[PDB]
């Protein structure tokens, strides 16, 4: 393939693989075997698991874009692989959002965290997060299927699509995004005060980078959906959007390769243990 | 004062049902496992049911299971054995016995007084040739005990237990895991043998040691008891 | 005041009067013990996994 | 009609 | 497995007891009480209500404190201070009933100890009224000859606060000075507010956001 | 008074001169021809994922299978080392435990710390549960180490500059040992239990007779707190481990150090000392999160039991010599073989 958009897309995702697989492998190693299962660590553990699943599945996206047609694997194979990808992705997203909510709760309600915020609670909420992600990606499992589309069968599928895509958009974009903005705004605000005033700079840098990377990674992926409900393919803008869709997927996955560095190794303990284990 | 008192047994009709109970005191009932040991009026012991500490694991024999159920009332320290559809074979007395398992523990170390009762195949089996033995004070005797499968397990333990049911009394544990003297047992008992053949010696016998001796495997449930040795003075 | 120094000097006296042996002999005794028991020390020399309880 | 070549992950 | 199969269940059961006990114990806000001899440690312990160590457990506004007083140890602190890591804060009595330099030495050692670089030192300047009284006849310069200022309560209390604050050579950690006349019930509320701020800070550390 | 100061100086110098005469050689010389022990690359055979807080002590039963572990969590846990099964978990009266001992019979466990009392536990009371058989109050400071001689007699070392022998049956201080000028942080009884040595933060270790009470030998090699002490398996030598980053092999009959262990890559203090059964290995523990297996004769570091994430508080070789277990502030006990 020689189309500008796809030849960019393959580079950025193969990179996403190169950064992520060692990144999520290192972080999963550290957090699941090299470090205690404490609450501050369990969020990162589940997050790197989702991120590593996304990285492991990404080579399917690389091959798929490379051929730009047909489908090597089975019908159930395509019914799963996409679903596993989106599960990993939105599980990462919701774990980012739960990390933000925990970071907010320990500042907004310190005494209540001192009492009730324990590994049992955290693991239960992680279970709920995986449950909601799994429910949000069974609507692809139920309809993602094979198609002819060439001399060789290629996997693809097409009210119903609106009902799934807008729901996914809302729950994966507005809810996590607004919750992150609110939580980090509150954490920066409470940083105005007492011993925290010196650290507004650090807190704001972290808040804005961890939210900005999320935003740039995910905003294209979400906005192209509402654009696809605004306009059709087989149009200049339409064909444009469906060609840059691969770059959109590349960015959505790139979030997954950023996440280890941006959350786990953004914390001193995970940095120390990764250095102490590599 | 370790104490363990069964109750609830009495005359009942063929095909009837009953509830037995055992009330513990003087020991941490919650941490011990509990056993019930059947004994027909003129026969040897039979293992009835086992209720683990924390009630997680519960076991039953083939002649009991499907008709019995048991439970521990942990806070009152009373174990309950529920029995239904009693046949004449259930005419037995039922002892209550505590156990606890950890490296160096002595299962079956204490027995209740026994609640009487009346009604108006691939597993390990064991035998004793010494069904009767004439003995005298100052003599020495050796009850002989065998099994169908070796009681020596790969971890190095041999799970043979020796009990003495003195006339009228309740069974007292003498030797556990085929070498170890249970607490309070005089120095003059000893366990021996390995594999499938076992023997226990009574040195310098006394009239206080008279009674019927029982040999039990603990290698795997059901814990089959031996027919016993009627050591008679 | 006095009794503490008295105890110190008494301990020093009783230690000074203690018998002693040359360092060479004691070091040789440690060597001899280690050589004699060199076989039965599963840490000084490995124990095979077929035998080891911690295998 | 609108299916197109999705890059997976959708 | 024959009957070690049951020893396994015992091991798992008491492991579960360990887990529950650890969770229960983690909630308690551990606090270490320090200060020179008779410097009012006992008095706050008493006002907050409820031999080598005397834990004073009490609960305030849903938050269970465990105020460990170690004054009975006439032994080298460095050999057992490491037991008191992860005390959510040090609560440090200063007796302004009289002079105090021993108290500065103790504070300097405590806040600069390698074990407590992350541990905030809540610092109660107690017996404020008696300090005001003695200031009226005995100047603060009897304690600090370098003290160049107007000998008055409002100035001396802030000077003492600044002295103790200045021993914090690591900017990583806070000091929470609060005056007390040893005749007030707000003291436990003060400890609560300082402890909640410290909990916020120490949670944000673990999140890596701070 | 001053006459006693002169007497003390001259008697100490007499001891020093007598040892200067006894210093005809040194172990480092005579052992030169003996072969290197090779690379002792032990492996962690089990990790006891029990305690949830700093492990401060662990001790081996004479059966060489059960190890008791004590933690700041306020728990004394009995470990089946061959399976890592927990068999007892004993909630203490005080969370601030700093020592732990297993009676040689396997009947009793001893415990203590900042509570200033030693708690004796009966593992085989007929009621089943582990009840406190006696609490040995009487130290004016934290009980730093405990060691049984048998089910009744027990020796203790405490922060208040003393070691004391008790009757665990009745609770009296049968005899008390005094002469330390600092905290007696360490304790080891001879293999025959007829006498014991204790290392004190006065930078010295002292030899005590359990029957006579006399302090007939004193050893003064270190320049720091002697965090650890351990008899050589023959009972005629013992290893002293200090915060000064040096383990030192003293000899009872030689009356001072045979050889001093050190390497300058190490700056952390020693937290434990433990010979292997042959007496050829010294598995000393360090605050650097690692234990270094010293060749006890050639004085050469011959291997490292690295793998803990925090300081190792205790190390102990099984009485049969099969394995060495080390405990650490990382809350894990590792079984090395």
């Amino acid at each position: 393939w020689n189309e500008p958009p796809v030849i960019l897309s393959m580079v950025i995702l193969s990179l996403t693989f190169l950064l992520g697989l060692p990144g999520n492998g290192l972080v999963l190693w550290v957090a699941g075997l090299k470090m205690q299962r404490t609450v501050n660590t369990i969020w990162f553990l589940h997050l790197t698991l989702a991120d590593l699943l996304c990285c492991l599945s990404l080579p399917f996206s690389l091959a798929h874009l490379a051929l730009q047609g047909q489908w090597p694997y089975g019908r159930f194979l395509c019914k799963l692989i996409p679903s596993i990808i989106v599960l990993n992705m939105f599980a990462s997203v919701f774990l980012l959002t739960a990390i933000s909510l925990d970071r907010c709760l320990v500042v907004f309600k310190p005494i209540w965290c001192q009492n009730h915020r324990n590994v049992g609670m955290a693991c239960s909420i992680c279970g709920c997060i995986w449950v909601v992600a799994f429910v949000m990606c069974i609507p692809v499992f139920v309809y993602r299927e094979i198609f002819t589309t060439d001399n060789h069968n290629r996997c693809g599928y097409k009210t119903p699509l609106v009902a799934i895509t807008i729901t996914r958009l809302v729950v994966g974009f507005l809810l996590p995004s607004v919750i992150m903005i609110a939580c980090y705004s509150f954490i920066v605000f409470r940083m105005q005060r007492g011993r925290f005033a010196k650290s507004q700079s650090k807190t704001f840098r972290v808040a804005v980078v961890v939210v900005a990377v999320f935003l740039v990674c995910w905003t294209p992926y979400h906005i192209f959906g509402v654009l696809s409900l605004l306009t059709d393919p087989e149009t200049p803008l339409g064909k444009t959007l469906m060609s840059w869709d691969h770059v959109c997927i590349a960015l959505a996955s790139a979030n997954s390769c950023f996440n280890p560095f941006l959350y786990a190794l953004l914390g001193k303990d995970f940095r120390k243990k990764a250095r102490q284990s590599i | 004062d370790v104490q363990l008192v069964e109750s609830g047994g009495g005359l009942v009709q063929p095909g009837g049902s009953r509830k037995l109970s055992c009330s513990a005191s003087g020991f941490a009932f919650s941490s011990f496992g509990m056993h019930w040991v059947r004994q027909a009026p003129e026969k040897g012991l039979e293992w009835v049911a086992y209720i683990s500490s924390g009630s997680g694991t519960i076991y039953y024999a083939d002649t009991v299971k499907g008709r019995f159920t048991i439970s521990r009332d942990d806070p009152k320290n009373t174990l309950f054995l529920q029995m239904t559809s009693l046949r004449s074979e259930d005419t037995a007395m039922y002892y209550c016995v505590r156990s606890i398992y950890y490296y160096g523990s002595s299962p079956f170390d204490f027995w209740g007084q026994g609640t009487t009762l009346t009604v108006s195949g691939s597993d390990i089996v064991m035998t004793q040739a010494t069904s009767s033995v004439p003995v005298t004070p100052g003599e020495s005797v050796s009850i002989s005990c065998r099994s169908s499968k070796s009681l020596l397990h790969s971890n190095g333990n041999t799970y043979l237990y020796w009990f003495l049911q003195r006339p009228g009394q309740s069974p007292q544990l003498l030797i556990y895991r085929m070498s170890n003297l249970a607490s309070g047992v005089p120095d003059r008992f000893s366990g021996s043998g390995s594999g499938t053949a076992f023997t226990l010696t009574i040195s310098r016998l006394e009239a206080e040691d008279v009674g019927v001796y029982y040999c039990m495997q603990h290698l795997e449930y059901p814990l089959t008891f031996g027919a016993g040795t009627k050591l008679e003075l | 005041s006095i009794a503490q120094a008295r105890k110190l000097v008494e301990q020093l006296k009783m230690e000074a009067n203690i018998d002693r042996i040359k360092v060479s002999k004691a070091a040789a005794d440690l060597m001899a013990y280690c050589e004699a028991h060199a076989k039965e020390d599963p840490l000084l020399t490995p124990v095979p996994a077929s035998e080891n309880p911690f295998r | 009609y609108r299916a197109s070549k999705l890059g997976l992950a959708r | 497995s024959a009957e070690e199969r049951a020893a396994l269940e015992r091991s798992k059961a008491i492991e579960k007891n360990l887990k529950e006990d650890g969770i229960s114990a983690a909630k308690d806000v551990k606090l270490l009480l320090l200060g020179a001899d008779n410097s009012g440690k006992s008095t706050i312990v008493k006002q907050m209500k409820i031999t080598g160590i005397v834990e004073t457990h009490f609960t305030f506004k849903n938050l269970h404190f465990r105020l460990f007083d170690v004054g009975g140890q006439r032994s080298e602190r460095k050999k057992w201070i490491h037991c008191f890591e992860d005390v959510t804060a040090i609560i440090f009595c200063v007796d302004l009933s009289d002079y105090m330099h021993e108290s500065l030495m103790l504070f300097d050692s405590i806040c600069n100890n390698k074990f407590f670089i992350d541990t905030s030192i809540i610092l109660f300047l107690n017996k404020k009224d008696l300090f005001g009284e003695k200031i009226k006849k005995s100047p603060l310069t009897i304690c600090f000859p370098e003290y160049t200022g107007p000998n008055t309560y409002e100035d001396a209390a802030a000077y003492i606060q600044a002295q103790f604050e200045s021993k914090n050579r690591s900017p990583n950690k806070e000091i929470y000075c609060h005056m007390t006349c040893a005749t007030d019930t707000n003291n436990a509320q003060v400890i609560f507010d300082a402890v909640t701020d410290i909990i916020i800070a120490n949670n944000l550390r673990g999140c890596g956001l701070y | 008074l001053d006459q006693l100061r002169q007497e003390a100086e001259q008697l100490k110098n007499q001891i020093r001169d007598a040892r200067k005469a006894c210093a005809d050689a040194t172990l480092s010389q005579i052992t030169n021809n003996i072969d290197p022990v090779g690379r002792i690359q032990m492996r962690t055979r089990r990790t006891l994922r029990g305690h949830l807080a700093k492990i401060y002590a662990m001790h081996w039963g004479t059966d060489s299978r059960l190890l008791v572990s004590a933690s700041q969590d306020g728990k004394l846990i009995i470990w089946d080392s061959y399976t890592t099964n927990k068999v007892h978990a004993i909630p203490l009266r005080s969370s601030w435990v700093m020592t732990c001992a297993y009676a040689p019979s396997g009947n009793y466990v001893a415990c203590g710390g900042l509570d200033n009392i030693c708690s004796i536990y009966n593992l085989k009371t007929r009621e089943g549960n582990v009840r406190v058989s006696r609490e040995l109050a009487g130290h004016t400071g934290y009980l730093s180490c405990c060691r049984f001689l048998d089910d009744n007699q027990i020796v203790t070392s405490s922060g208040d500059t003393t070691c004391a022998l008790w009757d665990i049956e009745t609770g009296q201080q049968t005899t008390t040992f005094t002469g330390h000028t600092g905290d007696v942080m360490s304790l080891s009884l001879a293999p025959d239990t007829r006498l014991f040595v204790s290392g004190a933060c006065d930078a010295s270790a002292k030899l005590w007779d359990v029957r006579e009470g006399m302090c007939r030998q004193t050893f003064t090699g270190h320049e720091s707190d002697i965090n650890a002490i351990c008899f050589f398996p023959n009972g005629n030598a013992f290893a002293t481990g200090s915060d000064d980053a040096t383990c030192r092999l003293f000899d009872l009959r030689a009356d001072q150090e045979l050889m001093t262990y050190s390497h300058d890559n190490i700056i952390c203090g020693i937290t434990s000392v433990s010979f292997s059964k042959s007496g050829r290995l010294l598995l000393a523990g360090y605050d650097d999160f690692n234990c270094n297996v010293w060749d006890a004769l050639k004085a050469d570091r011959a291997g490292v039991l690295a793998g803990h994430d925090n300081r190792v508080s205790c190390l102990g070789v099984t009485d049969d010599g099969m394995a060495v277990a080390t405990g650490s502030w990382d809350s894990f006990l590792k079984i090395w073989n």
